[PDB]
């Protein structure tokens, strides 16, 4: 029924204070009003900018300008990578952490980057795996490095990559 | 890390109250605020009559306060929590702090 | 618009601009005839309130530069770590060997009685470790945690953190049909490491490596529940030397200490069978000291015990079982 | 001037070089007569920012 996070802008916040006028004995004076009202829609600048300075910090909407302090704190350098992908390994790294390459688990991290049907994973006897992508939507070879991270140990892997199915 | 219960906390809902509180045989003074907008309560924790608090948080539940600051002489060793008593699902209040209200503030003291 | 986070930084307005467009569009709303000049009473009002909203701007400012890493000093560095879900360290205690106490019954080891720093001589241990300091606490944020397993970094991340003295590790795979150019049989990989013990190392595989012993090493150890065995290979084996050259104002005594033990952090961070370039670490000397300084640098490096004769300029590299290091008795300094 | 760079490594991205390329405004201070860039100071500063 309420939100739990408290950070939003102040709802109406000029016409409030406004109210703190006594009785209305400078209401409809037109001299004193605009004084206040220069001076408090100062406050609703600053007020509405206290919230990017929260909001645009996550990692979710960190700008590249930014964003490499989040992952210069993680250890994962910008290298060569691009805005929008270096936001895809900054959160495949992160979650490689509680991991165990399982086909169920390969599964789920698999699935944020290809959308509901655009991946699916052929199995085979003597170690071999296949991974089919159908809507990719970034280039894969800078993000292959990582997707052969969270594999066992003996994983023997295959690559394939085409536009619908 | 073997711990046992050894001393619980009330509050009676005045956004400024401080009082003085004597833990593993050391004393130390805490001081409550309550925050309108995020309608939480900030804890700062310092040395009797200290110039300024040692240490300030924001009050939260299952979540261990004191775990950063475990590296000095005039920080508790144990371990502080708030939990609550009825459903899981209910966040730290105003006036449902207490032994019966609620959500139980909860001091344990490692065993040595 | 220009003020505040910008994805470019951080951008604060100065004291005098919030003056002049609060007076400009103030000024609007009365027209130009309107006295606003030193000391009127009117700037006197302004000046009031921009001063208490400056103080917001100035506090903003502050609080997302001590939030970064750079600027992480004292308390806030220790909350920006914890973060992380890791601490810092308190008052550490010595440990010896057969003031101080046994640290478990004896019959046919050593524990210190004291809470921190300290007898401690050969003949008459770990002193020290008051207080975890900020710098190595920076450093021992370097490394990662995580419950995973199977996994390349989960093998790297408990063997750091479970298997005493252990100090560096390397892991190579042969994930192929036919051998490797490293030897490795095929549906292999093979672990590294330096220091650390031998039947504890491998105690501590079992528990992370999946449900198919795919280890290959030079050692094994037989371990059981049903027996198996682990292996695993030790490498140690190089110690290095390196020379100095450059030109301009001589750097003192206190200098080539800061530049000297400078460089033993770069070249000892090596990984297991690395390589060194001659460019970073040229650069390191550029950074451990103000810039200009020299107008020419190089370096040279060879093992120890060699002939002077044999210093090099070149890239240099270690073998699969070598690790390099590096010590004082060494950094030649010269000026050409 | 005119000033090329080359290196061996990862293929550095668009707007990635606009830091380098920033960063080789020290060369803007230069002192009247007494300039030199001493280039190992410019792989320094490449290799810095």
């Amino acid at each position: 029924l309420k939100d739990v996070n408290h950070i939003h802008p102040l709802p109406d916040f000029v016409r409030g204070g406004f109210d703190y006028v006594p009785s209305d004995i400078f209401s409809g004076k037109e001299n004193f009003e605009q004084t206040l009202r220069i001076l408090l829609e100062r406050l609703e600048f600053i007020d509405q900018k206290m919230v990017e300075l929260a909001e645009l910090r996550t990692t979710l909407n960190a700008e590249d300008a930014i964003l490499d302090e989040i992952g210069r704190q993680l250890g994962i350098y910008r290298n060569g990578l691009n805005d929008p992908e270096y936001r895809a390994v900054i959160m495949i790294l992160t979650g490689n952490n509680s991991k165990s390459g399982t086909r169920a688990d390969i599964i789920a991290t698999l699935k944020q980057l290809f959308g509901e049907d655009g991946v699916t994973t052929y199995k085979g006897y003597n170690y071999r795996l296949d991974i089919n992508i159908f809507n990719t939507c970034m280039e894969v070879t800078d993000i292959l490095p990582e997707i052969i991270d969270m594999l066992p140990l003996v994983t023997h892997l295959r690559v394939v990559e085409n536009q619908g199915y | 890390r073997t711990v046992v219960r050894t001393f619980d906390f009330e509050l009676s809902g005045y956004p400024d109250e401080t009082f003085r509180v004597v833990l593993d045989s050391v004393t130390y003074e805490l001081r409550f605020m309550w925050n309108e907008r995020d309608e939480s309560w900030f804890m700062s924790l310092g040395d009797i009559g200290a110039q300024r608090p040692t240490i300030t948080s924001k009050l939260t539940c299952y979540s261990d306060i004191l775990a950063p600051y475990r590296y000095l002489d005039n920080v508790p060793d144990g371990n502080l929590y708030l939990w609550p008593l009825g459903d899981i699902r209910t966040r730290a209040g105003r006036f449902n702090i207490g032994p019966l209200k609620g959500i139980q503030m909860t001091y344990s003291s490692l065993i040595e | 618009e220009n003020y505040g986070l910008t994805g470019s930084g951080f951008n604060l307005p100065p004291m005098d601009d919030l003056v002049q467009e609060t007076k400009k569009t103030f000024k609007s709303a009365f027209g130009e005839d309107f006295n606003t000049e030193s000391n009127s009473v009117a700037d006197k009002l302004i000046q009031i309130f921009n001063e208490r909203e400056y103080q917001l701007w100035l506090l903003m400012g502050s609080v997302y530069y001590a939030q970064t890493m750079q600027g992480a000093e004292g308390i806030y560095l220790d909350d920006l770590l914890g973060k992380r879900g890791i601490y810092r360290l308190g008052k550490t205690r010595s440990t010896g060997t057969v003031d101080y106490e046994l640290s478990s019954d004896v019959q046919v080891d050593v524990r210190s009685i004291e809470p921190g720093y300290i007898r401690d001589v050969h003949s008459v241990f770990i002193d020290g470790s008051d207080v975890e300091s900020d710098n190595e606490y920076r450093i021992r944020a370097a490394t990662s945690i995580s419950e995973g397993k199977a996994t390349r970094p989960a093998i790297l991340a408990a063997l750091l953190n479970k298997v005493e003295g252990i100090e560096k590790v390397r892991i190579f795979n042969n994930n192929t049909d036919k051998t490797n150019s490293l030897g490795i049989p095929p549906y292999r990989f093979m672990v590294v490491c330096y220091g650390g013990g031998t039947a504890e190392i491998s105690q501590v595989l079992y528990d992370t490596i999946a449900t198919s012993n795919n280890t290959y090493g030079d050692t094994f150890y037989d371990i059981t529940t049903q027996v198996e065995r682990i292996w695993h290979t030790k490498a140690a084996a190089r110690q290095l030397a390196i020379r100095v050259r450059y030109r301009g104002r001589p750097l003192s005594l206190t200098e080539e200490t800061a530049i000297a033990n400078g460089l033993a952090t770069a070249v000892n961070g090596t990984m297991i069978a690395g390589t060194l370039y001659n460019v970073r670490l040229v650069g390191t000397v550029m950074s451990s000291t103000s810039p200009d300084r020299f107008t020419q640098v190089y370096v040279d490096i060879k093992n120890k015990g060699q002939p002077d004769s044999a210093y090099v300029n070149t890239d240099v590299t270690a073998s699969t079982t070598q690790v390099l290091s590096l010590e004082l008795e060494d950094v030649i300094f010269s000026q050409i």
